[PDB]
């Protein structure tokens, strides 16, 4: 594909989305080079390694790897492919190792991914120098407890990729000076559709929540005001409702509603965050920091997204709660997360339903022939609002998820971050 | 089951096993206020997250006790997933997906109250939805009995589903176990 | 019929009506069609409606009905003849034969309306291989008639209605037996 | 693939078709575009959607579509894909509604497809104009009780599209001045072969039925014909005329009855002028380019629905006449399921065959030479007074080179305007 | 099997339908030590090559007595085996694979020898392992129990599994049926 | 791809391999054409089908075909697909047949696959010559027993494609002059994996045997020196231990492994291969014959890999002995082989293991985007080595694999036989 052709696929002025951003194979491998190779990507969160060899896999699109606690405290990420012909270097999910070593040879490597020994190296190996047949290293970075790894060193640093959107992630990661931690535990499901409807529904659409998805979901737990965020520029965005707890009380229920409004945790929130509003008026949020990291601030279910090809994406889901909160309070966010939004969550379970069969639809000629209409809140935007940055709509609204699809061609269409950073205003 | 049951008379075997298929029967047949009726009011329903250990890690296999689950609800947790799927606006299942549930390998052992039984008993769970979908789950389910003066017998009060899968091979799990 | 939960039942008719599906499981595995068709009543009625997919409101349409088109809806003539194309060495789909499993479960009786009937739910796995790599998987309830005989399979099979778990078929023919 | 490639893979001069064009993925794209996305593909019956909100679902190649009675009797034809985001309309396969809400963000239509609301329009979509952002639409004609749809503007009406094939189908369709009605329910079953290779031995291939295919079939129910090419168009049919044994074997002696003697079968006769054509054609095949088939006298009607060109689904059901008798009725529905079904002694043999000419494809030598369609080469007559069109013997490939060569046509044509200059004059 | 078997008492049928749930259980709990001490010193625990045949060739359908196999093993064999699969360097199965075993259609007829029967039972094996990967298999298994003064009651003396497979639909065997 | 392209995936000078050369799609296509379409395949053993009408079917790359022998005692290898409309002539494994018939339209062939009647011939079909309509032809070979096949005319024979791997081979076949035999049954299984992965280890890797691979295989079968050779030119490799026994007594247990090496079997065999070092110190043989005939002499499983995309193989694998071997030896080959080299056998399970978890990380973009090390042994040769022809090793090198894949770009960027004699 050439560049001025993936660009007409998408058209923030007007709203259209061309549907074969989803569908096509060739526009794919060039997601996995371009936007999966060079962005920061959720690995998961500190707590969830604490100690020197504690380690979990991950992907980074359709690469595994493997992210791993070292003895002085830092976290490396590294492909889980050995260099020799390739064998996957540990096959578990997680635990404690002391090392690793590939089963097909036996070239064996520390925890941070390093080489270290070649089974007949002085007769076989003369010339080898190990420390330069590793497997790729990426760059680890956090923030706030958030572990994200990015392959590319032209990269901005983790700190500046999230930018502006930092403010909107504070909402669930900066309450107390106790931080978050993970509670234990990752879900992980398969949802045969493309990750572009995921990663948007999470940016910008508060629309199908309001509207008609989660009537069920609402009703087994048993809103006008509110504003979105779309980042000036990254492709991120967040959503939330404003005064009104009627979508957090279905969802959490009034242990946690309570948690999150009144008291001194909620109290504290909002000092920290230097509003009421910020930490007290804020019910429901939902959040993408692109491509593919998700979170609704208050429920607390954070996952990451990964492709599976074009037509599939899995799921990997968990939990944060502020480190300081009540035992009991942990146990509430733990229950009622897994409750609502979870593979078979309240919630969660018709989101799945739908994504499928948008997919299974554009297995169809017509069905691809035609924009989708994303025009839904043009123009109403205020870039100049004194109380949260950004280029900020009502709560309904796709320009959030127009910025997404801008990001996603500007990505796309650069063939390194050179010039992915000249396409900033 | 550390280690093997000790006979059951066989009219014990047979009613267990006739619980079992009633119950069967009601989720497959889509029958969800008598399967819910059938939980009791300190039902645990429980489906621990599995994960990939090696060998000397495999104590680590699920999740535990404070650690995030498939499922992992009480009485309440339950009424609420009735509600919803008794609606006419749930999607998962609207339009209603076909499940069987082939049940097999019945153990049973006396539990420390009269009136109760410690239950294994393995399963597939057989799912089709919409035009083409198909879902194929196994596991093991251990159950906890309680005897009751009802129609079915029993009452359940614990169950814990281990499922033979590491990442779930669905897109949902909008059915019950 | 099995609208309140069955009565239970002797241990005895139990393990006669198991043993009388997993003898017919074997005759159907391995392939003694002479025999499995000698276990068909002469009122046989072998019933498999078509399965479709509803929302709520309108579920009771989700099955074929009596005068609609099915899968199978067939009396012994209707049989007799599939017995004849399935023992034949010119039967393409079956010859060479497909490899199927039956595991057969969830056995629930209840006594019919006549001595000697008794009405019978139960579920199955059918697993069929065949060729070199072709894997179809089905599942479903059957809910039959048996008839108590003198044959030494001792029951025969009055009526079936087999409960399929798809809508679309997935599976390029159904040349076996349920 | 250039269009002057393409033509090279069929030659009806010399009988020659190349297998490559049941299994290239770059030819079955095109297909969808060029063949399924302008031809009339059969919808079903009128009678299996009478009343006013009745609907069922069906296919268009792979886009999926509702075929719906309005109020005033229309059907209409519409993609179920909402416009918004994609998601499918309605799920179920099949009742009555008073309308369609999308389950996704609750876009609402009528039942003939036309968007009439859209939640929070007042605030979040000021301008939209609904009129132009429902489904698409399908042209929708009927013959004589079989509803057929096609998606382009400037294709013939469906009359013209079938031309002198009328006179083939109306055997099965105008037998009586009553019509023809559905037994209601539809089979549904997934085949692994090429469309094709389906389309063509329903439009063309008594052979395989007067050979060995139907040996077995034949033995569970216990020479001369002519067979039927379209001047243009690629629709075809064949049948034996005077020999019941392929019909009774198939049917049973009361449908062979009811079908050549007493009133019932002379009314067809007087209707289709001719004793001939009314009581002594036995066994007929028919396929209306490109997938719709059907066997009069057996009555069972079939859509071919493509699934990639590795791939199809068979949906069937079964027509009689809407005054035979119920027994009759009731015979047509036990022969037809017991016969030309999944699970039917014919039609059983029929799909074995298909999946393993598709198997052998993936072969590179498989697909390296031509296959034989050289059958009845130059025995034609074009002047036939009985029978209009290229009329062979009932053993003959004309019509299936006719339909391969309409395939050519089709694929090789940008648009009907270039489609109608192959036309003969 | 060649004719429908006589009835038999519900203890018999019960015990030995018991003895297949608690050997399931060990094999998917992957308690193989007690597993493979269910083995007796004469066992043979063979698993024939299944071809597709015409109907006229249908008898060389299975590999016979002198022919490959799957599996052809004797006490020594699986011995090593076992030794192979409790070993922290067995890489097909560490990590472990998920294995469910479940069993039906239990037929049982006396044997020629006293405390001898012969069992016909079919099965489903759902082995899933690592992320996603799934193999399903069926088939029968035709064995000879014998009685022992064990908790478990008896010995599995000789096992013939019948694979509904011809081409083996798993890229390994690296489990037990 | 261009040929230009396809040469700079494998470079045996520095000892590198770009791992798209096992996931590509179009490399695929273009590998069943010029490797495929090209290359002497094992068909199996002439003692499979020994009588007129017996036949079995097999594969030449996704080709599927018969294997039929002869009233006059030739092997014929067809293709087993009807030119009318493509169907499979024969759907069953193996048997005896004294013709195939056509299920679909009738037409019908004698066992050399001629089509000698259709249907309806004298009316429909006037002007037609079946002698030219039946199904092509493979060429058929045998070397010592093994059958092979090869469609195109213009490759050289059998013999000249083997070459002087023909020395190595015969430590297996050469054995006796009764020859050897196949034990009836052919195991066939599915590894999601690249066929490379299999033809390669079987070539040149005795490393992954000699370090972590079989450790577990190894103890199940209880209570340093040797060579490897590389084709001169054809991509045919194979490797062994030279006179200690821990391998092989390991795999195939005492009484195997003293019939392989001491008393009259062996002594004989040392004869008939003019060296007592190769009839009885070789120990434990690794061998592929480029493409994907692969084999152990001396545990003796053969197997073809058969290609099922980029992604996937079959291995059909069945066991060789000696035809004037005492029965309890047969016997003991057939327990131990399965027992050993085979889907549910101690040392093959694990190798299956392995090659599935490489082929899924090659999904993601970066396991793609960087040379897998081939370097091991690099310079460390001898093609002149009074004892062993071709090119040859220490046991544990990488020389036979960059080989193989050095034939295999060769194979890819030759548009016919001229072409590839040309780079001899
Ligand atoms: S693939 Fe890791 S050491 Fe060889
Ligand atoms: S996809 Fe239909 S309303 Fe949004
Ligand atoms: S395909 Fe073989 S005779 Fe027609
Ligand atoms: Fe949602
Ligand atoms: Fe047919
Ligand atoms: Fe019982
Ligand atoms: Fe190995």
């Amino acid at each position: 594909w050439a560049d001025a052709d993936i660009a007409e696929l998408v058209d923030e002025r007007t709203g259209r989305l061309d549907p074969r951003i989803y569908t096509d194979e060739a526009l794919y491998e060039q997601e996995l080079e371009r936007i999966f190779g060079r962005s920061w990507l959720l690995m998961g969160h500190e707590t969830q390694i604490p100690k020197a060899g504690d380690f979990m896999t991950n992907y980074m699109g359709e690469d595994p790897v493997m992210v791993v606690r070292q003895k002085n405290g830092e976290i490396r990420v590294f492909l889980n492919q050995c260099r020799h012909r390739g064998m996957r270097i540990c096959r578990a999910d997680g635990g404690n190792a002391k090392s690793f070593t590939c089963s097909y040879h036996g070239w064996a490597y520390d925890t941070g991914g390093n080489l270290v020994s070649v089974p007949f190296e002085e007769q076989a190996f003369p010339g080898l120098r190990k420390e330069d047949w590793g497997p790729l290293q990426a760059r680890v970075e956090t923030y706030k407890g958030l572990i994200f790894a990015n392959w590319d060193a032209d990269a901005p640093d983790l700190d500046t990729y999230l930018g502006e959107a930092k403010f909107y992630m504070d909402h669930m990661l900066d309450r107390t000076e106790a931080g978050t931690e993970a509670i234990p535990g990752i879900q992980k499901w398969v949802i045969p559709c493309n990750w572009k409807f995921a990663a948007e529904q999470f940016c910008s659409d508060m629309y199908h929540a309001g509207t008609t998805s989660h009537l069920s979901g609402i009703l087994a737990g048993l809103p006008t005001e509110g504003i979105q965020y779309r980042a000036t520029w990254g492709g991120h965005g967040s959503g939330f409702y404003i005064g009104d707890p009627n979508l957090l009380l279905a969802i959490m229920g009034p242990k946690v509603t309570e948690y999150w409004t009144q008291g001194p945790a909620a109290e504290k929130a909002s000092e920290r965050l230097g509003s009421t509003e910020r930490g007290q008026q804020l019910m429901a949020q939902h959040m993408t920091i692109f491509p593919t990291c998700s979170f609704l601030p208050g429920i607390n279910t954070i996952r990451a997204w990964h492709p599976r090809g074009p037509n599939e994406i899995e799921v990997w889901a968990f939990t944060v709660v502020d480190a300081d909160a009540p035992e009991e309070m942990k146990e509430e966010y733990r229950q009622q997360t897994l409750r609502t939004f979870s593979a078979g969550g309240v919630f969660e379970q018709d989101d799945g339903e739908n994504w499928v069969e948008i997919q299974q639809v554009l297995r169809g000629h017509k069905a691809r022939s035609r924009p989708f209409n994303a025009e839904m809140g043009l123009g109403q935007t205020d870039s100049d609002n004194p109380d949260y940055p950004g280029t900020i709509s009502y709560v309904y609204s796709e320009e959030a998820a127009r910025g997404l699809y801008t990001q996603w061609v500007r990505m796309m269409t650069s063939p390194d971050w050179a010039a992915l950073d000249a396409t900033r205003p | 089951f550390r280690t093997k049951p000790a006979p059951v008379d066989p009219s014990l075997q047979h009613e267990i096993e006739q619980f079992y298929y009633w119950e069967a029967k009601l989720l497959n047949d889509r029958r969800f206020q008598e399967w819910f009726d059938l939980l009791a009011e300190d039902i645990h329903y429980f489906m621990p997250i599995r994960t990939t250990r090696i060998m000397r890690e495999t104590a680590q296999e699920y999740s535990g006790a404070r650690e995030y689950a498939h499922f992992d609800d009480n009485a309440q947790m339950m009424r609420g997933r009735l509600r919803k799927i008794t609606s006419d606006v749930s999607w998962s299942e609207n339009p209603a997906s076909r499940t069987r549930h082939v049940i097999s390998n019945v153990m049973i052992v006396d539990g420390e109250k009269p009136g109760e039984y410690h239950v294994s008993s393995v399963f597939i769970v057989y799912r089709n939805r919409l035009e083409r979908q198909l879902d194929i789950f196994a596991g093991e389910r251990k159950d906890i009995l309680r005897r009751t003066g009802s129609e079915a017998g029993f009452e359940l009060a614990k169950r814990t589903i281990l499922i033979d899968q590491s990442t779930i091979l669905s897109n949902n799990l909008s059915f019950f176990f």
